[PDB]
RNA sequence: AGGAGUGGAGCCUGCGGCUUAAUUUGACUCAACACGGGAAACCUCACCCGGCCCGGACACGGACAGGAUUGACAGAUUGAU
RNA sequence: AGCGUGUGCCUACCCUACGCCGGCAGGCGCGGGUAACCCGUUGAACCCCAUUCGUGAUGGGGAUCGGGGAUUGCAAUUAUUC
């Protein structure tokens, strides 16, 4: 039953496809450069990876 | 005989630092190098909100990351390339040797 | 919880040989990445990890999907028991 | 009055005629519908809905088929049965004959009232 | 007079099928006999044309204030 | 908590006390008599025994549909 | 990411901070802490573990990584450990004034 | 002093209002009204119509191998082989 | 003209040059690039010249509708886009 039922959306592409690598949410989603982030915890873990700002 | 060494770091005075380092070597090694050759840099623009909710003022901010790559040219055999390259390492760069 | 008896032997004999185990949360996933020998939801997985650390043998903590699940000496001593090896052997984390 | 035709062919010409041929019979956009493989993924419900309509009734209205799935083309062979579109809520009982072929089910529908 | 087939203003018609240019009377009659046939068999997009609605997908939530009084 | 609407009963396995002596006919003389078939293939042995219907046959795992 | 793990793990020993190192065949990294004796358990369970645990969780070969343990003198400069440690002088219970003028004390001997 | 424009016309989009099965909402001057990075066919979805799996861990006490779940191929039903 | 972008981790969705079918959205073989090299010398629009123009809601303006054809995806009907 569930075994042939839980596979019915393959997640190949769309919105529910991608998800954020921190807190599984799907919005605000950084693609650009493989981030696969959330925009507010790339705000708060931005320090840590190696960047300043500038501008 | 030619050998190929590419330098890229996240700085940029650290990398003139090794790369000052490698060629003051290989004047020393006594061989017929090619000065640093300045390859051009790239600036990755990214843009984000401020406010993690929609309210108050629409004020963007804009991030910098500077990647700053260099290569050099030697004309050594393989071996005493090898050797300079596993010394006088630090965590800021990568090394990588192209035979060609 | 519903899974064969040789699954809960390869997850103890996986839990000896390694200390420490890491699972990605995910229902969708049918099989295990480094259990890659038989095919293996990580459902189950960590459905019987938190039956462990409930019944208070196994540590716990959560990280942005995956668990990390430190045993406890009198938790290696159930499970040795449970399959009932001597305890003279050690996890391979013990060597030195 | 008159026989009908659609498009150059009549309603037997539509009724004894395959697949291959009624993809150009009808429009591109329907071609696609059944042009991109089989149709074996997950199919149990086009099967059996296929097999409830080739179950042959007697001299009467034939039985009545009713599904939540939407995406149907009027098919020639389809035509003379009872089915009731899910229109959101309830099986919307409605009437079918051979002449909107090449359009989909889920165009016969109203939503609550003009206001 | 070797037009091609695709230049013309209505192609596959009801009445035979053949790609024709389509005279303005009859162009007339084509429009009328075709919103009497989605009447006919009561669509959607007959329904739409008989109350006046959007049948091409643009939404008069914010437009077409010139329509009911 | 439940609605005006009846839960739905589940096929459950009824409590039937010595049914082994339902798999084999035991006779006087010490050889076997058996009123059911198997599987005849090697994914299932004739240890697993089938399902009993009275004009169609199932056999253990196969889903092999074995009628006249 | 590591860094977020450790700050999540390392919650009872004033983990202070970290620097990766890109190395051919040997990555190494390098962890600061307070408590040198608390970070191993009984005699480097608890280092070799959390080895265990990196390698099994980022996909590293046989042995490549390897966890070193240093100290730091002079520890009102690093306030992520000052805040984890005043979080361990109130984790439990207390006024915050007693306790923060003593740590305000503290900060101002180390010589900010 | 001056340039470009909106408010006039048609189109795009957000909100208010009426509303229905619901058209899920937060935000009403600067500091909301192409905003939540939100350009909603599936997912989105948290709104409505319609049912399966346990993700009741664990503990107490009754069932338990002489058997306790779960998984099923003719055919009526449904939304499904 | 210039700031840019690039083969993906579960990743298939990258940029596409070149040769045929076709009025076209497009279809098939064909090479390169992990990147000042390949797109690309980014042959961009706005411009400049020569025709059709000439004040009539006109050749401005493209909102109004149906038909036909390609592509995306498991599927676009209440038009996905073209
Ligand atoms: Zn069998």
């Amino acid at each position: 039953g569930h075994q042939q039922l839980y596979w019915s959306h393959p997640r190949k592409f769309g919105q529910g496809s991608r998800s954020c690598r921190v807190c599984s949410n799907r919005h605000g989603l950084i693609r650009k450069y493989g981030l696969n982030m959330c925009r507010q915890c790339f705000r708060q873990y931005a320090k840590d990876i190696g960047f300043i700002k500038l501008d | 005989h030619r050998i190929r060494i590419t330098l890229t770091s996240r700085n940029v005075k650290s990398l003139e630092k090794v790369c000052a380092d490698l060629i003051r070597g290989a004047k020393e090694k006594n061989l017929k190098v090619k000065g640093p050759v300045r390859m051009p840099t790239k600036t990755l623009r990214i843009t984000t909100r401020k406010t993690p909710c929609g309210e108050g003022s629409k004020t963007w901010d804009r991030f910098q990351m500077r990647i700053h790559k260099r290569l050099i040219d030697l004309h050594s055999p393989s071996e005493i390339v090898k050797q300079i390259t596993s010394i006088s390492i630090e965590p800021g760069v990568e090394v990588e040797v192209t035979i060609a | 919880m519903l899974m064969p008896k040789k699954n809960r032997i390869a997850i103890y004999e996986l839990l000896f040989k390694e200390g420490v185990m890491v699972a990605k949360k995910d229902v969708h996933m049918p099989k295990h990445p480094e259990l890659a020998d038989k095919n293996v939801p990580n459902l189950h997985v960590m459905k019987a990890m938190q039956s462990l650390k409930s019944r208070g043998y196994v540590k716990e903590q959560f990280a942005w999907r995956h668990f990390y699940w430190y045993l406890t000496n009198e938790g290696i001593q159930y499970l040795r028991d449970y399959l009932h090896l001597p305890p003279e052997i050690v996890p391979a984390t013990l060597r030195r | 009055f008159r026989k009908f035709t659609y498009r150059g062919v009549d309603l037997d010409q539509l009724l004894d005629m395959s697949y291959e041929q009624l993809m150009q019979l009808y429009s591109a956009r329907q071609r696609r519908r059944l042009s991109r493989g089989l149709r074996r993924k997950q199919h149990s419900l086009l099967k059996r809905l296929r097999k409830a309509k080739k179950e042959a009734p007697p001299m009467e209205k034939p039985e009545v088929v009713k599904t939540h799935l939407r995406d149907m083309i009027i098919l020639p062979e389809m035509v003379g049965s009872m089915v009731g579109v899910y229109n959101g809520k309830t099986f919307n009982q409605v009437e079918i004959k051979p002449e909107m072929i090449g359009h989909y089910l889920g165009e016969f529908s109203i939503t609550y009232k003009p206001v | 007079y070797k037009i091609p087939d695709w230049f013309l203003n209505r192609q596959k018609d009801v009445k035979d099928g053949k790609y024709s240019q389509v005279l303005a009377n009859g162009l007339d009659n084509k429009l009328r006999e075709d919103l009497e046939r989605l009447k006919k068999i009561r669509a959607h997009r007959g329904l739409r044309h008989f109350w006046g609605l959007r049948v091409r997908g643009q939404h008069t939530k914010t437009t077409g204030r010139r329509g009911r009084t | 908590k439940s609605y005006t609407t009846p839960k739905k009963n589940k096929h459950k396995r009824k409590k039937v006390k010595l049914a082994v002596l339902k798999y084999y006919k035991v006779d006087e003389n010490g050889k076997i008599s058996r009123l059911r078939r198997e599987c005849p293939s090697d994914e299932c042995g004739a240890g697993v025994f089938m399902a009993s219907h009275f004009d169609r046959h199932y056999c253990g795992k196969c889903c092999l549909t074995y009628c006249f | 990411e590591l860094n977020e793990f450790l700050t999540r793990e390392l919650a009872e020993d004033g983990y202070s901070g970290v620097e990766v190192r890109v190395t051919p065949t040997r990555t190494e990294i390098i962890i600061l802490a307070t408590r040198t004796q608390n970070v191993l358990g009984e005699k480097g369970r608890r280092i070799r573990e959390l080895t265990a645990v990196v390698q099994k969780r980022f996909g590293f070969p046989e042995g490549s990584v390897e966890l070193y343990a240093e100290k730091v003198a002079t520890r009102g400069l690093c306030a992520i450990a000052q805040a984890e440690s005043l979080r361990y002088k109130l984790l439990g219970g207390l006024a915050v004034r007693r306790a923060c003028y003593g740590v305000l004390r503290f900060i101002m001997e180390s010589g900010a």
